[PDB]
């Protein structure tokens, strides 16, 4: 009653609040809300750290621009947040860390613009590489941090054998991983179709073969954003609109405290 | 027996 | 320890419920055959992961 | 009963209820039935999904390996008097693709062994029936260097002694994972490069790979001392997952596999040419 | 176990760092993980428990 | 003479307690299989053979 | 009963445990154990962060050496812990932070050594300066971090007017602050007299004119260690034994989260 | 039977 709607949401976590007046409802991945490790599923015996409001709040990543040639963007979790305030510090000071996430993807335009973003949350998003060499992508390349990576329309094999790039070569219609993109919809997702909605909101539970794992060694969720339908406007052949990704950790807990991990990203 |  | 269940009878002989008997011979359950009596479930966690699940005759967006 | 829902009789409509319209942007599939959009009769439905249950889908013994072992005069150069295979479902493609509809799995495993043999050469006399030893060597255990060295003593490792011509050998294996479920996909590394490392090889690892030995090996040999004439044998391994559970669905592999990970190389063009307005 | 003379005294820090970071080279780094400060005295021996802190259920 | 016991079920099929049946065919118990239902015990005769066993929060030597 | 004693203690906080076989009981400053801010004493309205085991554990500072000429050492809290693991990160990411402390001072020698350490926990330990210029000690000099500062037997006025040192000149018998040292015993304290005890253990409550304050701008407690009786051994005129200070935050809570404070210590 |  009163005047409520499927399109207007307010998300509040910690000292951060997001408003949206053009949502397309919101997704809870696999019907499961984030939760803490239960005593009967517990494995590390040491008393956990639960930083609560200091880590479970909204971090906004660097904005990417969507234009007519944009083939797509990808991110990995927890990696995109490794340098995010106290969440990042907690991740690198503990051997173990589990956390769920609220993902809020932002992209507004105008009633005369056109285009549709496919936003996909993929469990264990293993990506394909550069080379004749199998399973050879380097850690530093596998993990772009906040920057994320991109997709390509086709497979350019990194030829230079002698001093190899050791990078991923994610081809768009193959979801960067040897499968057809049209089936990516079996993964938790939303579509930002510009005539309908400004944004997508996906709530992610911790998903793993274990209750807790190494956040530095292993990414749990991949965020893939691909243009299902290309950006278009009026007749201006070189349109560009911003896409902004804001992500919040949820029910974060950490075990195995010691001196800080300093990975080598060179 | 355990006839179901 | 014999276990008795009804068969789902497909082609019925010209001769009602028919049964089959099972006995486990080994201590380790890994050694056991497959019961093949499998319960199903709703697809909703996949077909409808929405926080506000709405009813099909109403507008999806409101 | 396990039959699917009956079709309800549905008549004409003139209303403000519009099941036919929706918004896929939400992430949802529209829950429609024939009676929401056309007039339907009552159908008492008897069909069922019995054969497409997870157990029924995997309830089949699939070929995962062909191990070849020779029985001949131990000469002195690289021979096949014994062989070793790393246990995996990835040397073959058919079962691999089926298991990979899902991210995680948990199950017991049934192994069946078909053994065939033949005479390698035109003729030197014949061979008396052979007994084969299939030994499981879990990670950490001493691996054989010689077809009849002390490791074959098998005091603690499980071994099967198969007699040629007997019904194919069969055993069952419990769920043996270090985790609560088997990971068909692992987006991570076994090691992390640290800023303070000496060479930057200390922290190097294969992407997606977890433990170095995974689940160990099957060492195979012919227990028989060699005949004058050579006998060549092949052991075909059929794997069946039983008492199966699976989590998190995935798109099936659309392009040819290129090694143990998700890497693709070529035949990246899975779909045929068909005209837009052609039936 | 301290097998020194009874007139000998001392305080020792014994520690356990769960995996993932740089293996400790200084007391400063070691202090930060699981540890016991052992004071030598009439009770001759000290016990540090290494608690089960693992990602996998079995190593 | 059939003997019926519960299996400790590890990986559960998608289909509760499951049982297995045992019968001894031979008069000599040496012929029998292994029950593998083995009770455990305290390590104390090895970990603590002390005439005055003391409690861990008190001083070992007093 | 059983065999318990005033001299043998085990202190456990988080993943850290301290044992001592030669204690002289332990002090709880002003009879008050550390506690969290109560709702009826609360002032900042935002939900606090309580890092618990990740910050409330024992940090061991760099060891100092006690020799025949050692006039004394001092430290300030929270300053001595500003770079200590996740406690330090929480301190610098929040405008507000309150915390109590367990202070454990360690100094063993032998039954043939001699000497007595006076260990004092002082609320608001304002120290005296260098100069003719009043209240002129610089922030970077006022805050030595983990290193602490020292005492002097006498007042050397920093003469160089033109390019002033802006340092403290803490004279020992004046407790570095214009009063007589012999009266410092009205402050919470213990004595490490080497024939009696290896160590001192003082439990400090948060003490302030406010329930919570800026930890970066203001130190709550000062730790002063002065040799009441000089170190002596056999006839060897140049003896030296280590003093080690281990400190643990307790009931730590933080308010006012934002981007990290990076003070200039040059 | 002797069902345990
Ligand atoms: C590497 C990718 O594949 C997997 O993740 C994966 C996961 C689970 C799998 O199950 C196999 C694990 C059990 C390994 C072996 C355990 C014991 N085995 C035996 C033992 C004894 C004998 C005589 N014969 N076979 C044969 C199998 C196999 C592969
Ligand atoms: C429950 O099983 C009681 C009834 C037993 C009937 C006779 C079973 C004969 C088969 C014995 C199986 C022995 C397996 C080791
Ligand atoms: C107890 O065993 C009474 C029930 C017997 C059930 C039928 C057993 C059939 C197997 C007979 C074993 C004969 C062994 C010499």
């Amino acid at each position: 009653a009163c005047g409520y709607s499927d399109r207007v949401l307010q998300l509040t976590l910690g000292n951060s609040t997001i408003t949206t007046q053009e949502a397309a409802n919101s997704v809870v991945a696999y019907g499961r809300w984030p939760e803490f490790i239960r005593d009967d599923e517990a494995n590390p015996v040491d008393q956990p750290t639960e930083p609560d409001v200091a880590t479970c709040r909204f971090y906004t990543l660097d904005t990417v621009m969507w234009g007519k040639e944009s083939k797509g963007w990808w991110w990995k979790l927890p990696d995109a947040l490794r340098d995010m305030g106290l969440f990042g510090q907690n991740m690198y000071y503990h051997y173990l860390g589990r956390s769920g996430y609220t993902v809020h993807v932002q992209c507004n335009a105008s009633k005369f613009h056109q285009g549709a973003l496919g936003v996909f949350a993929i469990p264990e998003y293993c990506l394909a590489g550069d080379s004749d060499k199998q399973r050879y992508t380097s850690y530093a390349n596998a993990n772009p941090g906040e920057r994320g990576g991109k997709f390509y329309s086709q497979f350019n094999k990194d030829n230079a054998v002698t001093s190899p790039k050791r990078e991923f070569c994610p081809v768009d219609y193959l979801l960067g991983c040897g499968v057809l993109l049209g089936n990516a919809f079996v993964y938790p997702h939303q579509i930002i179709n510009l005539r309908t909605n400004n944004s997508a909101t996906i709530v992610l539970p911790y998903v793993n073969a274990l209750a807790i794992d190494s956040m530095v060694k292993h990414n749990n969720w991949g965020i893939a954003i691909l243009p299902l339908s290309p950006l278009d406007f009026a007749q201006d052949s070189s349109v560009e609109i911003p896409i902004t990704v804001t992500i919040a950790p949820m029910c974060s807990e950490f075990n195995g405290l010691r001196n800080v991990t300093a990975p080598k990203f060179q | 027996i355990s006839e179901v | 320890g014999a276990q008795v269940s009804s068969q789902k009878v497909g082609a019925h002989e010209n001769s009602s419920t028919i049964n089959y008997t099972t006995i486990n011979y080994y201590k380790d359950s890994a050694s056991n055959a497959a019961s093949k009596q499998d319960y199903s479930q709703d697809p909703s966690k996949f077909t409808e992961p929405l926080k506000d699940v709405l009813i099909k005759t109403a507008p999806a967006l409101n | 009963q396990d039959s699917l829902p009956d079709t309800k009789a549905s008549g004409p409509a003139h209303s403000k209820e519009v099941p036919a319209l929706t918004a896929v942007e939400t992430g949802a599939t529209n829950p429609l039935a024939p009676s929401d959009t056309v007039q339907t009769r009552h159908v008492v439905q008897r069909r069922s999904r019995s054969e497409s249950t997870i157990e029924s889908f995997f309830a089949r013994g699939a070929c995962v390996a062909i191990i070849e072992v020779d029985n001949e005069q131990p000469t002195t150069r690289a021979q096949k008097l014994f062989a070793m295979w790393r246990i995996t479902y990835k040397d073959t493609v058919q079962l691999r693709r089926k298991l990979e509809f899902f991210t995680y799995s948990r199950f017991d495993m049934e192994f069946t062994f078909v053994v065939t043999a033949n005479f390698t050469n035109a003729n030197n006399g014949h061979a008396l029936n052979q007994v084969y030893q299939i030994m499981y060597i879990p990670p950490g255990a001493p691996t054989p260097k010689s077809w009849d060295d002390y490791t074959w003593q098998t005091s603690s490792n499980p071994s099967i002694f198969y007699t040629y011509g007997a019904a194919p050998a069969r055993i069952s294996v419990p769920y043996v994972g270090l985790a609560n479920a088997y990971s068909h996909f692992y987006d991570g590394f076994a090691k992390v490069p640290l800023k303070t490392d000496a060479n930057d090889q200390i922290g190097d690892s294969l992407y997606s790979a977890m433990t170095v030995d995974d689940f160990g090996v099957l060492a195979v040999r012919v227990v028989n001392d060699h005949n004058p004439t050579k006998v060549t044998s092949k052991v075909r391994i059929y794997m069946k997952p039983k008492h199966v559970r699976v989590w998190c669905p995935r798109p099936p592999r659309a392009v040819p596999y290129y090694g143990p990970g998700v890497d693709y190389r070529n035949n990246l063009d899975p779909l045929s040419e068909k005209g837009l307005t052609t039936y | 176990l301290f097998c020194g003379s009874m007139m000998a005294t001392g305080k020792i820090l014994v520690a356990y760092a769960p995996p993932g970071a740089q293996p400790p080279t200084s007391r400063k780094e070691a202090m930060l993980g699981t540890h016991v400060i052992w004071d030598l005295g009439l009770q001759s021996s000290c016990t540090m428990v290494v608690p089960w802190i693992s990602n996998v259920t079995y190593r």
